[PDB]
């Protein structure tokens, strides 16, 4: 609705590069907004946890260690049962 | 690498603001989040493309991305 | 480090009619005696737009868990077509086979499922009123997407300092 709501962290060319890197060949024009929405949820979840760890450590500065641990919550996805 | 850093850093800052005012990220922390975001989206697009292929389509759609978010684990 | 691990899943009857039950054989390993229950759930995604349209098809609750290699089969009833948005019914979706221990999810397996009419005429001109009896489903069994979560297994042996 307002400017702040529409602040983005990945550009449309970047979305296309990431898509090509993932093997995509053709895209709906609606994919840019979809991808941005999914990225914002991912970042909200990770940053929420990262901030929790930073606060418990009596810090105001978020460290890579906080981010690395928060990134484990998504689990590890692979093909097959190895 | 695939994501440019400054606009990404601003998004991270705005998001972090909604959780706690006056809280910076170390440059290495922002970098870690950027690298992870790239890896997340590339993997999501891999699953997205698979979904489309299985649907007998060559063009990915928003439904393919949402289904990929379910096929990888959701939550 | 996981006390229970999935070893494999066989999708037994595929392709199939939309109304056919889902047959799976699941094999897993349990490394040691566990206090609590495991629960395997099978869930059909009725709509990509919302979890509101998920249909849980089956569940098997096991406890205590026998040590060693374990096997079981689902023959799960199919989802209800009446509960799926008609516009999303004859299209690709996902099914999800998950497992929890003491209520903590530790593995999820997702498969794509395409749904397609079995007649050229219908595929070319799909009717507004869906014809369930003519839908064929095809699970992409050769590409399970397996996600593992590192959980706490024994509340007496280990403590999460940030529990939910
Ligand atoms: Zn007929």
């Amino acid at each position: 609705k307002v400017l702040r709501d529409n602040i983005q962290g990945i550009t449309k060319p970047a979305i296309r590069r990431l898509a090509r890197r993932g093997g995509v060949k053709r895209i709906s024009g609606l994919i840019y907004e979809e991808t941005r929405g999914v990225l914002k949820v991912f970042l909200e979840n990770v940053i929420r946890d990262a901030v929790t760890y930073t606060e418990h450590a009596k810090r105001k500065t978020v460290t890579a260690m906080d981010v690395v641990y928060a990134l484990k919550r998504q689990g590890r996805t692979l093909y097959g049962f190895g | 690498a695939l994501i440019r850093k400054l606009p990404f850093q601003r998004l991270v800052r705005e998001i972090a603001q909604d959780f706690k005012t006056d809280l910076r990220f170390q440059s290495s922390a922002v970098m870690a989040l950027q690298e992870a975001s790239e890896a997340y989206l590339v993997a999501l697009f891999e699953d997205t493309n698979l979904c489309a292929i299985h649907a007998k389509r060559v063009t990915i759609m928003p439904k393919d991305i949402q289904l990929a978010r379910r096929i990888r684990g959701e939550r | 480090s996981s006390i229970v691990s999935l070893l494999g899943i066989k999708v037994l009857n595929n392709p199939a009619k939309f109304t056919d039950p889902y047959e799976f054989e699941i094999t897993f390993e349990c490394l040691e005696s566990l206090k609590h229950d495991l629960e395997w759930k099978l869930t059909y995604v009725g709509s990509s737009r919302s979890l509101d349209h998920d249909q849980e098809l089956d569940s098997i609750l096991v406890g205590p868990v026998p040590v060693g290699v374990n096997k079981f089969v689902f023959s799960a009833d199919p989802p209800s077509a009446e509960l799926i948005p008609a516009s999303e019914l004859v299209s690709v979706t996902v099914i999800l086979l998950s497992c929890s221990y003491d209520g903590r999810e530790f593995v999820r397996v997702g498969y794509y499922v395409n749904n397609e009419y079995d007649e050229e005429e219908l595929r070319e001109n799909p009717p507004a009123k869906v014809q369930v009896d003519h839908i064929v489903r095809n699970i992409l069994a050769e590409k399970p997407r397996v996600t593992r979560f590192n959980i706490v297994w024994d509340n007496e042996n280990e403590g999460d300092l940030y529990p939910p």
